[PDB]
């Protein structure tokens, strides 16, 4: 008969849009309280850091997070800089480019990242 | 400290944004994560290719629809529900027979034009894509791994020098390689792709269209026009032929990039240098909006030509396929378009570098330079349709209702009927220089009224104003006179506060959702010209130069057969559209909420909720709602779920006027 | 946790630190400007996010910038009553 | 240098250089110089082979497929072939003839392999240079181990393929116009 | 030289010694594919078309063994049925190899093995993946079956894997053919 | 069926619906296989997204790596 394929839809209708959806949904519920539920959008979970490290301990993505990452031969960079302020040094400045560097460098951002604390 | 209830949407608003993604550091896992979800969802589409080709082999009918495809119907799927009647039988039955639903895809049209004849065919198509949707996934673990592997033989990589550094950056060229790809691409995808289709028809649908002939000779590749006249559809020897030239030609298109060897082909970085572009093409954001632009008009022709001239065996003949295939390509190609929009002030918010500020080199630095300018033109422009457009209107409403219908203005449509004759006489001097003429062409050329021009004139209103706000945005994504750090910010983002005027709906995201309402505008005025023009030919070219016409002739005279579809009288197999029908304008109306009422309202509103649930007596004991809080959704979640709602309603509760207007 | 900045172009008004609702912000003493004191936010973890500092603040464009952050909220960035995360 | 140096562009009256190329190709093309040896080599081999085998049917021909092994040279490669169905396409429907099918595809369908792990082989995969144009390293065992020697056989064997092509081209050409024998005059 | 230069960027590359490239013993005109070594059949080096350039090995001699193993099965299948040598049950009388396989997917017992070949072949893909995954111990078109008939001289293995090669290469050539010949000229027997 | 729309009514139009059963529930079992089969792919194939790349394989899974040889020619072709 053109029926007798509603012997497999009487099984799998009700087992798909509700067996299979409250499964979903209580699993859902139950991961969502998991530390490692959705790390990857979610700041602060402990899989994000483990990832980032292993990222880090690559010979490659050592200082991969550094903007300032590429020069060569930094101590040439230094040097050079070094040479052509002082040519432009305006009168007895007493600012050199080390620590004129070293304290562009620092910021006093405390509030940034700090989710990094908790996982 | 832990989330409140907004996390849920926080996270599903870029569940898919990978660059957002907090593990991912590197364009190789970006890369390696977009291939991978690349093959998952070509799995998903060969898993949806088998799923229609099963229904249609089990529970369907085109066994007996292909004998006598004119009058007959196709069916969906059969219909399990136990909500419906145990007892007598639905309207969707023959009696004591199943419960089966007609097919408005039109995938019957396709597998009967492409050679299928029995069930057992459709069967083991069935079965050959599950197997490629098993197969792609299984590449999917294959990529995954062979780049696993690569990263694992970085621990045996080293240059000996200080520059071993540098393949960091080529880790990824089996993704982010471009000439090859473009190469690939054109050639194989396109040109052998068509030239195997070309075989295909050959070897299958023309032998099992007509009485047996010689083998497969090249009196196959015919040249003869539009509709042939026993199935109204294109000759197949002429489709063939067309795929045949097609292939020819962008197989030798794809010999033109330097793809495998560095010693023939040109770069595209060096075909763009010496041109008006050099764009930043590493952006994966400016590629996929350049190539969402690019469906945009292949997926807007398909409907148009669908329709004009129809490829598939008998699918004029049926009156709802032909409605059903145009409206939904109008609207898949309206939304690739504003995606092209979209990934493009996502592309300059993100993905793009600039010079300081004058140097005038970048293309999207010349258009910067004047911004303003296209802006205040694009109003101008769209500003003088939509004046001129609703102001005729006006009048011819006013003129016909005032009993005066000769005191209308009715501009002929003079450029659409000049070009019209040309091309006419250009098909005629094809048709007159042939020993078998009398051919013909179905919808290519139709009749064209006042009416044609101006909705022409809407149209072109609604897709200057999608395009000024999609422009817009994009072009004041990085910064504006009201917010001049635009592109510190996220691309999607709340406001700017109540301060310096006001500042709701600020971020290029908010430009989109704006851009949104009108595409949708668009892509409605544009279905309801076709489906006016397609119902009735004659009261569409008479009377559609008044709006009350569209107004009365087409929604509420059109709308009789839906209503009636379930009522105090029974039923007819209208009664999903009918039901659906309603479900969509509750859909529609829930997210009007959503866009006028906004958060801080509903956020009192929870927070006595919250109160009512931390004062009942088991409920205090159990729940403090210190791990899940209850919070009303942000405002940015709150515009995406209204814009959501509104899209669904309006969208959705067009096919069923559709079915009840044709069917 | 919102990102409350303080540039250059601060003149010493202090109605950005006397529109804070919070006490996220307060003055310090610098010598770029004749006032010869410059704002600073050294208590953003309390910042509600109101941009009432932005609202008072009279610089062309606002030496002082509010940086929402939704997938960052705490306790406090959210002005939690009933519920308490601690 | 002249064309990077390659063997061939020596004069006979020696003490001079014919160092023949009127349109200047070497010092317009010097990236693809290897590609047109091995282009020169591979025309010169296939021309030997093809005057030598325009003589000799002539005088013998093996006793096979009674629709080919006939006729003229001129009419024994449309002979056999066969009108077959578009161009190079075995008929699949009719295997076995009977109408329509090809009966030198089999020596193009070895051509095409040997071609490919041959000359696409050499180029492709992980190399061709200036000195290894023509080389495919076939009976160099043969080859006398002294410097000039090797220079000049491999100048012998680009002659002699010059000399065959153009010997080629002039007895295929008399004989589509006039037929006749081996002299192939009218 | 079994590097393909010696240099550190490939700008100012120094190629190696043309007398000096390590070459193939097959192919004496190609360099030597050096991802073929470790292999059993990495001494005559023949990899033209270069498909071991951009294939793991692992996976063509997992398809080089499954094939020339079902060739050297159905080979001997072939001359047997052709000799005739029908299996003692009756529903066996298939008159001639060339029709049995219709004849014998009509009567319903090819259903059965090719359910039987299709799970031992979905073990293998799951034996596969893992092991080119470098998951578990396995190595290229070995099921672990037999392993006490294998010779343990680390040479004399070298030996009977590559017999299984050299016999299965000849079985594929030899099946094809057998096959072909059978369909050209219906006369059927081994010796044709 | 109760038909509705005008052009059904006013055409004819039928909906024809085979006696047969169109396929056994032999052939759905063997569809079911191979669905399975597509179902445990995608659910391995979820988790390994999910967790993403490991980059720290190297420091203690066995191998050394692979680099097929066209992809070094294709790094060292360019980008
Ligand atoms: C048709 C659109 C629509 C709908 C359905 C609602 C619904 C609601 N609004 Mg609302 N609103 C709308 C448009 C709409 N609004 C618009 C356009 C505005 C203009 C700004 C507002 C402004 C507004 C304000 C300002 C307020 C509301 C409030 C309410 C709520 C009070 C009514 C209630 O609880 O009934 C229940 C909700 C229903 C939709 C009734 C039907 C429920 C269905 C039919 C039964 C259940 C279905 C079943 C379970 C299926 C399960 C789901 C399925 C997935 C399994 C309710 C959620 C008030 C509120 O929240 O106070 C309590 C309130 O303060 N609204
Ligand atoms: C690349 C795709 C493709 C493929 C796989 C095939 C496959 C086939 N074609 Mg075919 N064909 C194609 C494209 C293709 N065609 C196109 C684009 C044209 C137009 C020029 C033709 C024109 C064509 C002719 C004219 C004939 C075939 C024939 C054949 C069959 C044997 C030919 C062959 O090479 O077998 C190995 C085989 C089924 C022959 C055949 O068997 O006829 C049925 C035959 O006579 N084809
Ligand atoms: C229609 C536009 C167009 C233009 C302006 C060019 C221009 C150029 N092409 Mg080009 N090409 C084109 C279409 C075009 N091509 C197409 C459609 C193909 C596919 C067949 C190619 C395939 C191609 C290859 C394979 C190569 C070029 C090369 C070149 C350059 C040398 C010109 C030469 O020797 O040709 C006469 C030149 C810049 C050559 C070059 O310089 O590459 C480095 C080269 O190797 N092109
Ligand atoms: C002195 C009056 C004046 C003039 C010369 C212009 C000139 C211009 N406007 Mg404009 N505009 C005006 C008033 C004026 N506007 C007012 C009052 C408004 C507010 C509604 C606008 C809103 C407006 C928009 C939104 C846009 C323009 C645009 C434009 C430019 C294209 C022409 C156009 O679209 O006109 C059409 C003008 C309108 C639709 C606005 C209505 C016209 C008003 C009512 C005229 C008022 C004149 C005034 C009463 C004269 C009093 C004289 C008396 C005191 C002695 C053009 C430079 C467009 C542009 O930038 O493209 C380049 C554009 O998109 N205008
Ligand atoms: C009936 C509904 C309606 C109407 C008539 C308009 C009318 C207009 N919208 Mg608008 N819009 C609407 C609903 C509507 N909108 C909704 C629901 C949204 C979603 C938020 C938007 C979002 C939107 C955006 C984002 C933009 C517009 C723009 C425009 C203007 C287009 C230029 C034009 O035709 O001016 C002609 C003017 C009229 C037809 C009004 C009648 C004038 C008298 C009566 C004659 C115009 C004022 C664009 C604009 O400003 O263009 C310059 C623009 O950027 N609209
Ligand atoms: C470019 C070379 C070439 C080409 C394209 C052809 C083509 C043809 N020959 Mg022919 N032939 C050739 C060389 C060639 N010949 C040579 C060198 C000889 C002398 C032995 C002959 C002797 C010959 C006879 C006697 C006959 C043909 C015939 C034919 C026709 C039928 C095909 C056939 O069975 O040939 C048979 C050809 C051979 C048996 C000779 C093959 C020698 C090949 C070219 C050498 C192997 C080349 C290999 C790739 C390199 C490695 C080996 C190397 C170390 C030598 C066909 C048009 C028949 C016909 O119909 O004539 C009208 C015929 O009766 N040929
Ligand atoms: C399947 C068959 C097949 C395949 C794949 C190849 C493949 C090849 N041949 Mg080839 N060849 C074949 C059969 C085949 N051959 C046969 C049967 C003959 C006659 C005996 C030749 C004679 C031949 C010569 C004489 C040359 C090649 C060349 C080439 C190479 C360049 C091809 C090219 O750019 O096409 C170009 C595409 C065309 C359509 C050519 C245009 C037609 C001309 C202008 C006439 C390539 C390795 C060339 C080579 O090795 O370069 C060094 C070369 O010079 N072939
Ligand atoms: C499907 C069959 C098959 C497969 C997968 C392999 C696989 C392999 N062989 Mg092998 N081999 C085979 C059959 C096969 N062989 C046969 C029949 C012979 C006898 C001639 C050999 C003889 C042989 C030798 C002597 C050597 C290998 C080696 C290798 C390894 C590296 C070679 C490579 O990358 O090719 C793998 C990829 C393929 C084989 C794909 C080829 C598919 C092409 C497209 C088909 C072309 C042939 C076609 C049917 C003819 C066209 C007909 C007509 C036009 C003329 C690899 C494990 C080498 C080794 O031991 O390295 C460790 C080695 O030295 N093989
Ligand atoms: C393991 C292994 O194998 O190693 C191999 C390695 C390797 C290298 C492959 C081998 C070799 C060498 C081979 C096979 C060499 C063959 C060389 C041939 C056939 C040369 C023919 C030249 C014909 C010419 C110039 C015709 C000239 C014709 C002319 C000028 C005709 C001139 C006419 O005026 C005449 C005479 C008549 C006029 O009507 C018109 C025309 C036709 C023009 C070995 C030995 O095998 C060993
Ligand atoms: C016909 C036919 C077929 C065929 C064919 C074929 C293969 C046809 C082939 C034709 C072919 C191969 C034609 C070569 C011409 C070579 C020329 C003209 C060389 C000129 C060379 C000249 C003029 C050289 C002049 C110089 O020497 C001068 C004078 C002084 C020297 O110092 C320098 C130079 C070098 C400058 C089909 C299609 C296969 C089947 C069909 O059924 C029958
Ligand atoms: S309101 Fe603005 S300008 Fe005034 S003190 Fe505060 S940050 Fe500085
Ligand atoms: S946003 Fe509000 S709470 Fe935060 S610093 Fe500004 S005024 Fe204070």
């Amino acid at each position: 008969k053109y029926g007798d394929q509603r012997k497999f839809a009487a099984v799998l209708v009700p087992l798909t849009t509700l067996v299979f959806p409250a499964v979903a949904m209580g699993m859902f519920v139950l991961y969502s309280f998991q530390e490692d539920a959705f790390w990857r959008i979610v700041p602060g979970t402990k899989r994000a850091r483990e990832l980032d490290e292993a990222w880090r301990e690559h010979p490659l993505f050592a200082n991969s997070k550094d903007p300032l990452d590429g020069l060569i031969n930094p101590d040439d960079y230094e040097k050079g800089l070094e040479e052509a302020w002082e040519r432009a040094k305006p009168a007895g400045s007493t600012v050199t480019v080390k620590d004129k560097l070293k304290q562009l460098s620092k910021q006093n951002n405390p509030h940034w990242e700090s989710w990094r604390a908790m996982s | 400290g832990r989330c409140a209830s907004s996390r849920y949407l926080q996270v599903l608003g870029s569940i898919h944004d990978i660059e957002c993604g907090f593990g991912i550091d590197n364009t190789l896992s970006l890369n390696l994560q977009i291939f991978t979800a690349h093959w998952g969802h070509l799995t998903i589409i060969l898993i949806w290719v088998s799923s229609n080709l099963y229904h249609i082999a089990s529970n369907a009918n085109y066994s007996l629809w292909v004998k006598n495809p004119i009058p007959s119907m196709p069916i969906a799927h059969n219909i399990w529900d136990p909500h419906f009647t145990n007892s007598t039988s639905t309207p969707y039955s023959h009696t004591i027979i199943t419960t089966i639903l007609i097919a408005y895809s039109g995938i019957y049209n396709q597998l009967y034009t492409s050679g299928f004849n029995t069930i057992n065919q459709i069967y083991k198509t069935t079965f050959t894509f599950s197997c490629l949707a098993v197969i792609s996934i299984l590449l999917a673990k294959i990529h995954i791994n062979t780049h696993s592997e690569l990263l694992h033989k970085l621990a045996s990589h080293t240059s000996q020098i200080p520059s071993f550094f540098q393949l960091l950056y080529f880790l990824d060229v089996a993704i982010s390689s471009v000439n090859i790809r473009f190469n690939f691409h054109t050639g194989i995808l396109v040109g052998l792709f068509s030239i195997g289709y070309t075989g295909h028809l050959l070897d299958i649908t023309i032998p099992a269209s007509r009485a047996p002939l010689i083998h497969t000779s090249p009196s196959y590749l015919t040249f003869f026009g539009g509709l042939k006249s026993n199935t109204s559809s294109l000759y197949l020897t002429d489709i063939a032929h067309h795929h045949l030239a097609i292939g020819i030609i962008s197989i030798l298109t794809g010999h033109l990039y330097s793809s495998f060897r560095a010693a023939l082909g040109t770069y595209i970085r060096d075909i763009l240098y010496t041109s008006h572009l050099t764009h930043s093409i590493k952006s994966l954001h400016l590629a996929l909006s350049l190539i969402l632009a690019s469906c945009t008009p292949l997926t807007s022709t398909t409907a148009q030509h669908i329709y004009s001239l129809t490829p598939y065996f008998y699918l004029s003949y049926d009156h709802i396929y032909s409605t059903a295939l145009y409206v939904h390509h109008s609207y898949i190609t309206s939304f690739l378009a504003i995606a092209s929009h979209a990934h493009t002030a996502i592309t300059l918010v993100r993905d793009w570098v600039a010079p300081l500020e004058q140097e005038s080199s970048s293309k999207q630095i010349r258009i910067h330079t004047h911004k303003a300018a296209i802006i205040s033109h694009l109003s101008w422009v769209s500003l003088w349709l939509g004046f001129h457009t609703l102001a005729v209107y006006s009048h011819n409403d006013t003129c016909i209702a005032f009993n005066s219908p000769s005191k209308q203005i009715l501009i002929e449509a003079s450029n659409g009927q000049l070009i019209q004759q040309a091309s006419g006489k250009a098909l005629y001097g094809t048709i007159n220089s042939i020993n078998n003429y009398n051919k013909s062409f179905d919808s290519f050329i139709h009749p064209i009224s006042p009416g044609d021009l101006y909705v022409h004139h809407a149209i072109a209103l609604g897709l200057h104003i999608t395009v000024l706000i999609l422009l817009k945005g994009g072009l004041e994504a990085r910064g504006s006179k009201l917010m001049p750090d635009k592109m510190e910010h996220s691309f999607g983002f709340s406001c700017d506060g109540p301060g310096r005027g006001g500042t709701c709906d600020i971020s290029a995201w908010d430009s989109f959702y704006l851009a949104t309402f009108w595409m949708l505008n668009s892509n409605a005025w544009i279905s309801f010209y076709f489906h006016y023009k397609h119902l009735t030919p004659r009261q569409f070219s008479e009377s559609s130069t008044y709006l009350e016409s569209w107004f009365r002739d087409y929604l509420w005279f059109n709308s009789t057969p839906l209503i009636h579809g379930y009522s105090t009288l029974g039923a007819n197999d209208l009664s999903v559209q009918s039901w659906s029908f309603l479900l969509t304008h509750l859909a529609w109306a829930s997210g009007f909420m959503f866009l006028i009422s906004w958060r801080g309202y509903w956020q009192e509103l929870i927070d006595i909720i919250l109160y009512i649930h931390l004062k009942t007596p088991i409920l205090i004991n159990l729940w403090n709602g210190d791990i899940y809080t209850p919070l009303a959704l942000s405002i940015v979640q709150a515009r995406f779920i209204g814009l959501v709602h509104f899209s669904t309603g309006l969208i959705l509760t067009y096919p069923p006027f559709i079915i009840g207007a044709t069917s | 946790s919102h990102a409350v900045k303080i540039y250059d172009t601060c003149i010493g008004c202090t109605l950005c630190v006397r529109a804070c609702p919070t006490d996220v912000l307060e003055m310090v003493p610098a010598s770029i400007n004749a006032a010869k004191q410059v704002a600073s936010s050294p208590r953003v973890e309390d910042c509600v996010g109101c941009k009432r500092c932005e609202t008072a603040c009279p610089t062309d464009f606002l030496s002082i910038r509010v940086y929402l952050q939704d997938n960052e909220e705490t306790q406090y960035s959210l002005g939690l009553d009933l519920v308490d995360w601690s | 240098e002249f064309a990077g140096g390659l063997i061939g562009g020596q004069s006979a009256f020696a003490s001079q250089e014919y160092n023949f190329d009127p349109l200047g190709l070497a010092e317009k093309f010097p990236e693809q110089l290897p590609f047109f040896r091995e282009a020169e080599l591979k025309h010169g081999r296939i021309a030997m082979l093809a005057w030598v085998g325009l003589v000799v049917p002539e005088f013998v021909r093996i006793p096979g497929p009674e629709k080919c092994w006939q006729a003229s040279a001129v009419d024994a490669h449309s002979a056999c072939v066969x009108x077959x169905x578009x161009x190079x396409x075995x008929x699949x429907x009719x295997x076995x003839x009977x109408x329509x099918x090809g009966a030198l595809t089999q020596v193009f369908i070895f051509c095409g392999t040997l071609e490919i792990c041959g000359t696409w082989a050499k180029m492709n995969p992980m190399g061709l240079t200036m000195e290894n144009a023509g080389d495919y390293r076939l009976g160099v065992n043969f080859l006398p181990d002294e410097p000039e020697k090797v220079k000049e056989m491999k100048l012998k064997e680009l002659k002699n393929g010059r000399l065959a092509m153009l010997a080629f081209g002039g007895a295929i050409t008399q004989a589509t116009l006039t037929g006749s024998g081996f002299p192939w005059l009218y | 030289x079994x590097x393909x230069x010696x240099x550190x960027x490939x700008x100012x590359x120094x190629x190696x010694x043309x007398x000096x490239v390590k070459m193939s013993p097959s192919v004496p005109y190609l360099p030597y594919p050096e991802r073929l070594e470790g292999w059993v059949g990495g001494e005559k080096g023949f990899d033209p078309l270069r498909t071991s350039d951009i294939i793991d090995v692992y996976w063509l001699r997992e398809a080089e063994l499954k094939h020339g193993r079902i060739c050297m099965l159905a080979t001997l299948g072939w001359i047997s049925v052709d000799a005739g040598w029908r299996f003692e049950a009756e529903m066996f009388q298939g008159v001639s190899v060339i029709n049995a396989h219709n004849k014998m997917v009509e009567m319903g017992v090819m259903q059965q093995m090719l359910s039987i070949v299709g799970v031992c072949e979905i073990f293998s893909l799951y034996l596969i993946k893992e092991g080119l995954l470098g998951k578990i111990q396995r190595k290229a078109g070995d099921y672990f079956i037999g392993k006490n008939f294998l010779p343990k001289e680390e040479d004399k293995a070298k030996d009977m894997q590559l017999k299984e090669l050299e016999n299965g290469r000849l079985a594929m050539l030899a099946f094809s053919g057998i096959c072909t010949q059978a369909n050209l000229f219906p006369e059927s027997h081994f010796p044709y | 069926r109760v038909p509705g729309g005008k052009r059904t009514q006013e055409l004819g139009l039928v909906i024809p619906m085979a006696d047969e059963d169109g396929l056994t529930d032999g052939q759905v079992a063997g569809l079911f296989v191979i669905a399975l089969v597509v179902f445990i792919s995608a659910m391995d194939l979820a988790k390994t997204m999910y967790n993403g790349i490991n980059p720290a394989k190297f420091k203690t899974s066995k191998g050394k790596g692979y680099i097929s040889p066209l992809v070094k020619r294709y790094i060292e072709n360019g980008f």
